[PDB]
RNA sequence: AUGAUGAGGUUAAUAGGUUCGAGGUGGAAGCAUGGUGACAUGUGGAGCUGACGAAUACUAAUCGAUCGAAGACUUAAU
RNA sequence: CGCGAGCUGGGUUCAGAACGUCGUGAGACAGUUCGGUCCCUAUCCGUCGUGGGCGUAGGAAAUUUGAGAGGAGCUGUCCUU
RNA sequence: GACAAUGGUAGGAGAGCGUUCUAAGGGCGUUGAAGCAUGAUCGUAAGGACAUGUGGAGCGCUUAGAAGUGAGAAUGCCGGUGUGAGUCGCGAAAGACGGGUGAGAAUCCCGUCCACCGAUUGACUAAGGUUUCCAGAGGAAGGCUCGUCCGCUCUGGGUUAGU
RNA sequence: ACCGAUAGUGAACCAGUACCGUGAGGGAAAGGUGAAAAGCACCCCGGAAGGGGAGUGAAAUAGAACCUGAAACCGUGUGCU
RNA sequence: UUAAGUUAUUAAGGGCGCACGGUGGAUGCCUUGGCACUAGAAGCCGAUGAAGGACGUUACUAACGACGAUAUGCUUUGGG
């Protein structure tokens, strides 16, 4: 359960490729346009999800 | 259980200064520590 | 159905509270699962309210806890008093669908979908 | 032209911050923002501050116009650390390392 | 396990709820009646019923965003 | 005498004790007997499963032959002739 | 010029490069020393110069002398940084919601509901520790997370005996 | 023809200290801004730290463990692959 | 157009070189301190209370140093 070689820099990046994360799932509101938010949730500065105020 | 179990009175009168100065071999541990220049002896 | 990273009986307990809760406040911040959990405890809580039987009362009492509401009129009121006098009155066209959910979006702490749940 | 803004000493490890900034790197202001402000991770607070510094301290000294603004390299470099001790087991020690960085962000204009 | 695979995404029956059922348990609560009482009987194959079948837009699957071709050269037959 | 980073640990093979025998004795015996702590989060190869990238000279959806690979491969009793 | 020799361990012999200091001599240097870095440079080798960037004050060169005189290994010593690896783990356990506070809230405050102990997880108390007590401020580090909070940090107070 | 901060005293610095141990006893690490403090008025981001401009300074690429600042190590951009 | 053949482009990520950075604290330069010694002096203190320490004194006082309820010092003689 020990190694017996180190690792490598090319392979600790050639691992480390997978472990990014990812763009959010983000979209613009249209009650503001700009200000983009999470995709399904609420807007924290409009308050708002289709239209209505939260 | 564990090995050091404090008292005061167990420590003064064994390793305390007048035990020390009460014997002859004692005040040789005080001459080493106040040759030596331990700002605390005992 | 679904468990909620507690046993049974705490599982039980934590859908009853949040049940309660919802009956006083109209609306609660809390995590999607246990969202999707508790509506259905309400809305058959709900149906039962409709129904408006003492059998019905009774079988709601299973469900609900004892707590006391202070009224816009500064009266003392009960969970399933507000329930079948109030919340079973609004909804007596409205055949279900007594929930709506509202994903607001990730929580710092742990990284938890919190909810915006309400009974319209 | 070009701006910057640094933060030197922040408490969290580059390998955690370098995950975002490869989100950043290379993109519209406001987008970079919005990326930052939904992301859950706990750099992007960070990341923002020394973003939005940046394009305060664009508008007002090196004056630009905020609009036309893209993140042409935001890196993050190894500070220092503090080295710290949790008590494993049989007297072993086993070492921590609480990690620092240095958040640098840097805005231009495209020219 | 996660990715993924598959059913669906309002021109919508994908899940929840709601109304019906199947299967299961086995005769609710209340009322009355006979008993001193424990109980028993009737109303009533009662009521409950998580995952299964069906119907139903009541709630949520919103508005959106991203990626993704214009098809090399040569030779031969046409 | 395959396999204890896959198990056990009865047996041998530590320290305790006792019998026979040997030894002046300490102690000893392929003599016997009672008892007696089996550490590890798998880096590489390997193996079982599972995905992303690119490529397959346009980009896509579906159906597909099969170079190959793997598997299965057992056998009784009875009746009739 | 002719001719020949020139693999090499333990090992013997010889000729040398370099480092620190010193004597003498001759010299360089804020118009930029040493040192560091870069280069496609010279020498048969150890190794020596020249430029450019940095740097900001000492340093070479010749001859000779003296040595704390050259490191890749000692399960070497001291320090620094990594791989394992974003991987084990985050230390027996019932929390949920509402209102606040605030830049920031699962984690702080208040209330309610639920649960745990209950020969007790309660109350007192000798040792021991010795200000951790209290109040108001703070969030660098400590807290195995966060933190507006704390037995942490700042300031200021607090322990009253004839029985 | 002694060291020059892993050297020289264990100790160039509040060192026989901190820390360890019941105890005798053992026993560290840790130097340098600048000529002078002239030690960054002031504006901006930020809750702050931290930073960017401005100004002191010859120099801040000297801004407080602040002379120089190697290597391991961590990264960003890109020429060939 | 079809058939046959040949070949590249891609870079998720990696390698080599270069440039820019950071951490880190080697090297160079320096020295408040030390080492070995030379010459000269001296070679003890204390019951008229030692050496060594504890507690305290400053305007504000945590610590080192000096000091001692006459306490961050008193007097005098000279120097300056
Ligand atoms: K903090
Ligand atoms: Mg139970
Ligand atoms: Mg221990
Ligand atoms: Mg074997
Ligand atoms: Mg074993
Ligand atoms: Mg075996
Ligand atoms: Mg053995
Ligand atoms: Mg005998
Ligand atoms: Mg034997
Ligand atoms: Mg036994
Ligand atoms: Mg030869
Ligand atoms: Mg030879
Ligand atoms: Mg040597
Ligand atoms: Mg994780
Ligand atoms: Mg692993
Ligand atoms: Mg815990
Ligand atoms: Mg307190
Ligand atoms: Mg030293
Ligand atoms: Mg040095
Ligand atoms: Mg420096
Ligand atoms: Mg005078
Ligand atoms: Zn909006």
């Amino acid at each position: 359960a020990v190694p017996k070689r180190r690792t490598s820099k090319t392979r600790k990046n050639k691992r480390r490729t997978h472990f990014k994360i990812s763009v959010p799932g983000m979209t613009e509101c249209p009650n503001c346009g700009r200000e983009y938010k999470l995709s399904h949730r609420v807007c924290k500065n409009c308050g708002s999800y289709n239209g209505e105020e939260v | 259980k564990r090995t050091y179990q404090p008292n005061k009175r167990k420590h003064s009168k064994v390793h305390g200064f007048r035990k020390r100065m009460s014997t002859k071999n004692g005040r040789k541990v005080l001459a080493r520590r106040r040759r030596k220049g331990r700002k605390v002896l005992s | 159905y679904r468990k909620l990273g507690r046993t049974s009986d705490q599982r039980k307990a934590m859908l009853r509270d949040l049940a309660t809760s919802l009956i006083i406040s109209e609306r609660i911040e809390t995590t999607e699962a246990r969202a999707k959990e508790v509506r259905s405890v309400v809305e058959k809580l709900i149906t039962l309210g409709k129904k408006g039987d003492l059998a019905s009362r009774r079988n709601a009492a299973k469900t609900l806890r004892n707590v006391e509401i202070l009224n816009e009129d500064e009266t003392t009121q009960t969970a399933l008093q507000k329930l079948f006098g109030e919340i079973a009155e609004r909804y007596t066209e409205r055949q279900g669908g007594y929930t709506r959910i509202l994903k607001q979006g990730p929580r710092r702490g742990d990284g938890a979908e919190s909810v915006i749940i309400e009974l319209v | 032209m070009e701006a910057k803004a640094v933060a030197r000493t922040i408490r969290i490890a580059p390998r955690k911050v370098r995950l975002v900034l490869d989100l950043i790197r290379g993109k519209n202001a406001a987008e970079a923002i919005a990326i930052l402000k939904l992301t859950n991770k706990a750099s992007s607070p960070v990341i923002e501050k020394v973003l939005m510094s940046a394009l305060a301290n664009a508008e007002h000294n090196y004056d630009m116009n905020t609009d036309e603004l893209v993140v042409k390299e935001a890196y993050a470099n190894e500070g220092p650390t503090l080295k710290r001790f949790r008590p494993r087991a049989q007297g072993r020690a086993s070492a921590i390392n609480k990690r620092t960085s240095h958040i640098t962000i840097v805005v231009s204009d495209g020219k």
